[PDB]
């Protein structure tokens, strides 16, 4: 689980927040599913909602989001982005 | 002794309209027309389409969201104008007429070879279903009253009903096939052959629907004729004036607006398309063939003198 | 439970005159949630071998899931907004 | 043809029959014509073949044989039930 | 605004199933081809002589 | 290949269009983001933005949508995620 | 040799398909790793990847599999254990 | 319950872990059924999911795996297959 960030439009404390709070979810949730779930519902907790997340280890995207609220990254092998739009 | 009669008056009075008592159609095609893949889709299999049809055997079984009734349906097809009345007939008997009705599959890959096919399909099937109607020696007609009379008002819904053009007492609905051919015709020929297919719905009175993804009319007038097994009539509007897509909801589809009888058929007739060894003797053997002979008359005689009433 | 607990709660974030006893329900369902909701994990726990034993035939299972998830997820929201709006509205309406 | 012949040689319906008995039955004549009747249709069901073959298919009837044969079982012992009421209801009413 | 939650997964399922064959049925047995009339055995009534 | 929807809140229309935009990207695509890409595009110019969408095989999402823009179905092995959000 | 089918969760025509494939890969090959190839490899092609097979007298196993994809059967004494997963 | 490796596409770490988790299955279960789930579950709460595992006597394979996990090995007269795939 291993964190490693590969783009990012966000503020450094956000960036931080967004690896924690997922590695916590990965640690705790096996299914992505619920690991997405997590992770949404302390963004939206902590930043105010709308919060977007999807987990998984095979996707392309393509969306929009909010300046300053956009990260994508990885924990191990398991892409995770997540965003605000809305 | 009263008990008994009461047993049996229930039963009997309930039973007939789990599931109300199931209907079944058959589907009138030719060879290898994409039919079998329609069908195949429309029951929500994954199986490759057979190209021949040997009064084949299928049904389906869907569900209504309360509970799972089991409401199966059973479905008869039959391709090219081979064994037509000796196939056609053993299915369709005019005890179960009510719960019969038919369909029509037009294959769009030769409008020309088609035409002299399912006319002949048709008009087989037409005959047989007309006369089982009193053909069994059905005294008790007045079922045979009720399917004629209701059948032969529910097309003219408005236009005066003049006269029966072609009586027809069963129910049709009338799809294409392979669409994707159609657009590569000549683009007069495409309106003749847009022609042909409105006039038949007219004299059969069945709706007209065209083959696609995003048209799901087609599977649900199946359904609706199907009894309903897919929802109910939906009626749109008729695409005689775009001649792109084609529909045809049947009652709207005069023929002074479709093709704008005898004449009008002359019409499109004409202009489309007028020109519409087992033996081995030559070979020598003496104990395969004399061999063969024998056991071949041996068998097939005892099977005659079994004097089955079939 | 969840259903019945968002209709009673879609009215209690409003501040009239008319419900100032719902306050009451309102600390009643959340006193009573810790019971109910653990029926969801335990159908699922069982769930686990209805799957396998019933072919997959849990039609009826996942509807009523996906129906809880909302309700849940609903009830939960409007929980969250009626505390909040009856803690801004007492404010709100107390200082008017 | 069979099939049909299964359910309607004896009913399987079987609506409750408490109430017919009760009103209007069990006076000694027609109470032996409806019993031994009765009698007569459990000799019946004995004899049904737990099976029938044809050409092709095979299809086992004695499930059909055991529900048949209970079905008669159980109007004896509702009509030996209910015997048992009215007798003891009439004098207690006209004690009354 | 009008919106609502939902999720997917796309690993819908996943059906675990065990799987165990049969076992094999084995005897130990003597043979001997120079000895008695009884060559090998499975490791009173005699009403046998009465016949003759 | 074969469309299986398996959710979906959203008109009849959309549901059609949401099928037929994904079967012409996945035939026209190759690259998960760049089929995504496609069928998102196609959807705010017909039916305004602002759309998201997620094309792949192993994949998990936790979203918020706009009522009756939500659907969620399979061509083949390959799982899309269409909905409107913004 | 004679085809007994046990478990199943799987339709009707790969039932059948399975057994004839195993029966002809039964004919063709000896050896169990063969035999399982041949099968897998066949069904890879018709009913898309991925598959997996397993041929044998002795053996358990504990595996994971998509729903409707799942048989095991016999050919005489030889046991044959074939599904998808991936 | 000696273990030789026959071949493996697995890290060394792995590959030790696997025998002595396998090891400890023969030791703990006596079907082979019951083995192999066992050695699966530990591995995918170790490892990830999705993870099969073949123990027998008498059996052939053939499988896909995904690369750096697979390993076949010996503990005495038992096969163990363990590898992962999905």
């Amino acid at each position: 689980r291993k964190a490693v960030i590969k783009n990012a439009d966000m503020s450094e404390e956000m960036q931080q927040d967004s690896v924690e709070c997922a590695t916590q979810a990965l640690e705790k949730y096996n299914i992505e599913k619920d690991i997405a779930a997590h992770i949404k519902k302390e963004f939206d907790k902590k930043y105010n909602p709308t919060w977007h997340c999807i987990v998984g280890r095979n996707f392309g995207s393509y969306v929009t989001h909010e300046t300053k609220h956009f990260i994508y990254f990885y924990l191990g092998q398991v892409a995770i982005l997540l965003f605000k739009s809305g | 002794e009263t008990l008994w009669e009461i047993a049996k008056a229930e039963v009997e009075k309930r039973g007939i309209n789990a599931e109300i008592a199931e209907k079944f159609v058959f589907f009138i095609g030719s060879k290898n027309g994409g039919k079998t893949t329609i069908i195949l889709r429309c029951l929500d299999r994954d199986e490759p389409p057979k190209p021949t049809l040997a009064l084949e055997y299928t049904y389906g079984r869907r569900a209504k969201g309360h509970n799972t009734p089991k409401d199966i349906a059973h479905f008869w097809e039959l391709g090219g104008g081979t064994s037509l009345l000796d196939l056609i007939s053993i299915p369709i008997t005019g005890d179960t007429l009510r719960t019969f009705s038919l369909v029509l599959v037009l294959d769009l890959s030769k409008p020309n070879d088609l035409w002299p096919t399912m006319e002949n399909l048709l008009q087989a099937t037409k005959s047989h279903v007309d006369k089982v109607i009193m053909k069994l020696g059905k005294t008790n007609a007045k079922a045979v009253s009720e399917m004629r009379q209701k059948i032969w008002n529910n097309m003219p819904k408005d236009h005066p009903d003049h006269e029966l053009i072609d009586p027809f007492p069963v129910p049709l609905v009338i799809i294409g096939s392979k669409y994707d051919v159609f657009q590569d015709f000549e683009s007069e020929k495409r309106k003749v052959i847009c022609k042909t297919l409105r006039f038949v719905a007219h004299y059969y009175g069945a709706s007209l629907m065209f083959t696609s993804k995003s048209e799901a009319l087609l599977l649900k007038i199946r359904g609706v004729i199907n009894q309903l097994a897919f929802g109910i009539d939906k009626s749109k509007s008729i695409c005689v004036d775009q001649n792109k897509p084609l529909f045809i909801t049947a009652g709207l589809d005069s023929f002074g607006q479709i093709g704008s009888p005898m004449e009008l058929w002359k019409k499109v007739y004409e202009k489309l398309f007028p020109p519409k060894d087992p033996a081995r003797d030559p070979q020598y053997a003496e104990n395969e063939v004399d061999e063969m002979r024998i056991q071949k008359d041996l068998e097939l005689e005892q099977y005659k003198r079994s004097s089955s009433k079939s | 439970f969840v259903t019945e607990a968002m209709e009673v709660l879609t009215i209690m974030p409003q501040s009239v005159e008319e419900i100032g006893d719902a306050n009451l329900q309102y600390s009643k369902l959340q006193e009573r949630k810790p019971e109910i909701l653990p029926l969801f994990q335990e159908a699922e726990d069982k769930n686990r071998l209805l799957r396998t034993v019933a072919g997959g035939g849990l039609e009826t299972i996942s509807n009523l899931k996906a129906k809880w998830d909302k309700f849940e997820l609903x009830x939960x929201x409007x929980x969250x907004x009626x505390x909040x709006x009856x803690x801004x509205x007492x404010x709100x309406x107390x200082x008017x | 043809a069979v099939l049909h012949q299964h359910k309607e040689w004896i009913v399987i319906g079987q609506v409750d029959m408490e109430a017919l008995v009760e009103k209007h039955l069990f006076t000694v004549h027609d109470w032996e014509k409806n019993f031994k009747a009765l009698k007569i249709k459990g000799k019946e069901v004995e004899r049904l073949p737990s099976a029938v073959k044809v050409d092709c298919l095979n299809i086992n009837c004695n499930p059909v044989k055991t529900v048949i044969d209970d079905l008669i079982q159980k109007x004896x012992x509702x009509x030996x039930x209910x015997x048992x009421x009215x007798x003891x209801x009439x004098x207690x009413x006209x004690x009354x | 605004k009008n919106t609502k939650q939902a999720y997917v997964q796309c690993n819908e399922d996943n059906v675990e199933r065990d799987i165990q064959t049969e076992e094999i049925e084995t005897r130990e047995v003597w043979t001997q081809h120079p000895g008695e009339s009884t060559v090998v055995s499975g490791g009173t009534s005699d009403a046998v002589v009465m016949p003759k």
